[PDB]
C-alpha cells in the first residue's frame, strides 16, 4: 500500500537516542509530498539525494530511525559530525545517503520538575561505529578497579536523563527526530514514488 | 591516591612552542572527558580544550589552530601542545577530569605557571619613596624588572609591622614594577633607620637601599 | 558564546552570617548543566556543587544550591571562617564557560584610607623617567577610586594600581597607583595631585606636591 510514514512521525512514544528506534520500510509506495511540504520541521536536509527527486526514485529498503535529543545536538545527527550523540548514541556514516527531519516537541516531551524518561550515553569506551545500537547498562569503570555492578567513585551508570523542563532554551528543548536512510543493494527494488 | 600533576611550564617568547604534561593517578585518563582549563593572572577561568574518552576534541576560540590536545595511555598522561605562543596565553594551566551531569568537574591538578614575554632577563632598579615633611609612610619602588618573582624586606627582616609590598604589576615595556611601602611613628624618622632589601634571583640582584627624608 | 554572570562582585559578611551568590546565564540552561568552585588564593579550584544542587563528595551541609532557567543561587547557610575565598558558577551544557566569579569578603566597620603622596626620586628622574606614587593605606572596604591630577587636568591611560589582598588582623586594604610619565612631560608641568574617593571619606581628600619643592 501506502508506506507507514505516519506510524514513525506520528507515534505517541519516542526511543531515547541511546536505544533508538528503527522501522523497516519495504513493499510500499512512498510519497515524500506530505513530509518535504510539511511547515512543522524544524530541520529537514538531505545527503546525496535531493527531496523533491525523491519522488522520481526507488530503493531496495528504507530505514526510518527515531528518538529524541535535545536540540543543540541535532547538528551531531549528520555525516563526519562529533560529540556525545555522534560518538556514544547514534553514528552517522560519512557517505550518508539519505534525510534528517527533526522538530521541536516541547509540548509532548517536556515535564515540569524535569521528564527523566529520555536518556542519553554519557559514558563509553570507544566510538559507535556507523548505525551501531549500545543498549548496555553496564556500570563504567573510569579507573583500574572493577566495579563489579556497583555505583561510587570512578564507576558511573553510563546513562544520564536529559531531564527536559518547559522552562528550557530552546537548544536544551527536546526535538524528535527521524533519520530515512535509502539503501541500494544488488536486489529488487520494493520502494518507490 | 587521586592526583592530578602538571610539569612543562616556564617561560617562553612569542611565536614559540611548549608541551605541557599532567600526569594522573587514581583514575585512567584515556577512560575519561580530560579538560585543560587557564587562569590568566588576576582574572578567572577559561576553559582551553577538551578530549573525550573515544578521540574526539574540541577546542576554544582562542586556541583553535594553535593549540593541540592528547594522551599517552601508556604512561596515564594528558598533553596540551601549545604553538603559536603569545603574551596572552601567560596563566596558570590546570588538568582537571570531567564528569558532566555524573558529578562536574572533580579532579583538579595544582597548575603550572606558562609566561610567555619578549622581555629578556633584567634586575630591578630600586628607588626611594621618601617620606614627605603622627603618621609617616616610606617606601621602596622596585621598577623595571623580568621575570617574577622579586622579594622585598625592611631592616633584613627586623621591621614586619605596617609592611605593604604591593602586588607587582606588569608595564606596557613588558617589565614589572612594585613597591613596597611602611607606616611607622613619624618621630621615629629622627631616630631609626629604614633599609629595604631587594632580592630578584632569576638575574641574581641584590639591592639594599636606605630610605631617609629629603633636605628642603 | 554562553555568558556567565555573577553579583555581586564582592560580598562583605561575618563569620555566622549567611552567603548568597547569584549567577546568570545569558541563556536559559537546564540546571542539569550547573555547577559552583570554590577557589582560595595560590590553590586549584574545588569543585562545590554539580547538577545545580547536589553536593560534591565531602562538601559540608551548609553549602547548598538552587535555580533553573538563567538565574542560579550558591547558598552558604552560616558562614564558617574557611569559607571566606572566591566562587564561580560554571555552565557544562555546551562546552565549558565560567563566571568572573563572586569574592565572600570579611566584613568590618568602615574605615577610611590614609594618603600618602610621594613624588619621583632625582635617581630615578637622572635616568629619564618620573614615577609618582599614591597610597592608600588600610581602608574598608575595598571600593577606592584615586583620581591623578596635573596642573588640574585629570589624568587618564598613564597610571597603574595594585591592591593587598585582606589583611589577617584588621582586615583592611591597602592600595598603591602610580603615574608614569617622561623627564621632559614631567617637567612641563608644577601640581601633582591624587585624589581619593572612598565611602568612609565624607568628601574626595587630595594629597599634592609641587614641583621643584
Ligand atoms: C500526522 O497527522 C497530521 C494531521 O492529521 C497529518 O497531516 C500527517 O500527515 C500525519 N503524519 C504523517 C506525515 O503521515
Amino acid at each position: 500500500n501506502l508506506c507507514p510514514f505516519g506510524e514513525v512521525f506520528n507515534a505517541t512514544r519516542f526511543a531515547s537516542v541511546y536505544a533508538w528506534n528503527r522501522k523497516r520500510i519495504s513493499n510500499c509506495v512512498a510519497d515524500y509530498s506530505v513530509l518535504y511540504n510539511s511547515a512543522s520541521f524544524s530541520t529537514f536536509k538531505c545527503y546525496g539525494v535531493s527531496p523533491t527527486k525523491l519522488n522520481d526514485l526507488c530503493f531496495t529498503n528504507v530505514y526510518a530511525d527515531s528518538f529524541v535529543i535535545r536540540g543543540d545536538e541535532v547538528r551531531q545527527i549528520a555525516p563526519g559530525q562529533t560529540g556525545k550523540i555522534a560518538d556514544y548514541n547514534y553514528k552517522l556514516p560519512d557517505d550518508f545517503t539519505g534525510c534528517v527531519i527533526a522538530w521541536n516537541s516541547n509540548n509532548l516531551d517536556s515535564k515540569v520538575g524535569g521528564n527523566y524518561n529520555y536518556l542519553y550515553r554519557l559514558f563509553r569506551k570507544s566510538n559507535l561505529k556507523p548505525f551501531e545500537r549500545d543498549i548496555s547498562t553496564e556500570i563504567y569503570q573510569a579507573g583500574s578497579t572493577p566495579c563489579n555492578g556497583v555505583e561510587g567513585f570512578n564507576c558511573y551508570f553510563p546513562l544520564q536523563s536529559y531531564g527536559f523542563q518547559p522552562t528550557n532554551g530552546v537548544g536544551y528543548q527536546p526535538y524528535r527526530v527521524v533519520v530515512l536512510s535509502f539503501e541500494l543493494l544488488h536486489a529488487p527494488a520494493t520502494v518507490c514514488g | 591516591q587521586v592526583q592530578l600533576v602538571e610539569t612543562g611550564g616556564g617561560l617562553i617568547q612569542p611565536g614559540g612552542s611548549l608541551r605541557l604534561s599532567c600526569a594522573a593517578s587514581g583514575f585512567t585518563v584515556s577512560s575519561n572527558y580530560m579538560s585543560w582549563v587557564r587562569q590568566a593572572p588576576g582574572k578567572g577561568l577559561e576553559w582551553v580544550s577538551v578530549i573525550y574518552s573515544g578521540g574526539s576534541t574540541f577546542y576554544a576560540d582562542s586556541v583553535k589552530g594553535r593549540f593541540t590536545i592528547s594522551r599517552d595511555n601508556s604512561k596515564n598522561t594528558l598533553y596540551l601542545q601549545m604553538n603559536s605562543l603569545r603574551a596572552e596565553d601567560t596563566a596558570v594551566y590546570y588538568c582537571a577530569r570531567d564528569l558532566e551531569r555524573a558529578g562536574g568537574m572533580d579532579v583538579w591538578g595544582q597548575g603550572t605557571m606558562v609566561t610567555v614575554s619578549s622581555a629578556s632577563t633584567k634586575g630591578p632598579s630600586v628607588f626611594p619613596l621618601a617620606p614627605s615633611s603622627g603618621t609617616a609612610a616610606l617606601g621602596c619602588l622596585v621598577k623595571d624588572y623580568f621575570p617574577e618573582p622579586v622579594t622585598v624586606s625592611w631592616n633584613s627582616g627586623a621591621l614586619t609591622s605596617g609592611v605593604h609590598t604591593f602586588p607587582a604589576v606588569l608595564q606596557s615595556s613588558g617589565l614589572y614594577s612594585l613597591s613596597s611601602v611602611v607606616t611607622v611613628p613619624s618621630s621615629s624618622l629622627g631616630t631609626q633607620t629604614y633599609i629595604c632589601n631587594v632580592n630578584h634571583k632569576p638575574s641574581n640582584t641584590k639591592v639594599d637601599k636606605r630610605v631617609e627624608p629629603k633636605s628642603c | 558564546e554562553i555568558v556567565m554572570t555573577q553579583s555581586p562582585g564582592t560580598l562583605s559578611l561575618s563569620p555566622g552570617e549567611r552567603a548568597t551568590l547569584s549567577c546568570r546565564a545569558s541563556q536559559s540552561v537546564s540546571s542539569s548543566y550547573l555547577a559552583w568552585y570554590q577557589q582560595k588564593p595560590g590553590q586549584a579550584p574545588r569543585l562545590l556543587i554539580y547538577g545545580a544542587s547536589s553536593r560534591a563528595t565531602g562538601i559540608p551541609d551548609r553549602f547548598s544550591g538552587s535555580g533553573s532557567g538563567t538565574d542560579f543561587t550558591l547558598t552558604i547557610s552560616r558562614l564558617e571562617p574557611e569559607d571566606f575565598a572566591v566562587y564561580y558558577c560554571q555552565q557544562y551544557g555546551s562546552l565549558y564557560t565560567f563566571g568572573q566569579g563572586t569574592k565572600v569578603d570579611i566584613k568590618r566597620t568602615v574605615a577610611a584610607p590614609s594618603v600618602f603622596i610621594f613624588p619621583p626620586s632625582d635617581e630615578q628622574l637622572k635616568s629619564g623617567t618620573a614615577s609618582v606614587v599614591c597610597l592608600l593605606n588600610n581602608f574598608y572596604p575595598r571600593e577606592a577610586k584615586v583620581q591623578w591630577k596635573v596642573d588640574n587636568a585629570l589624568q587618564s591611560g598613564n597610571s597603574q594600581e595594585s591592591v593587598t589582598e585582606q589583611d589577617s588582623k584588621d582586615s583592611t586594604y591597602s592600595l598603591s597607583s602610580t603615574l608614569t610619565l617622561s623627564k621632559a612631560d614631567y617637567e612641563k608641568h608644577k601640581v601633582y595631585a591624587c585624589e581619593v574617593t572612598h565611602q568612609g571619606l565624607s568628601s574626595p581628600v587630595t594629597k599634592s606636591f609641587n614641583r621643584g619643592e
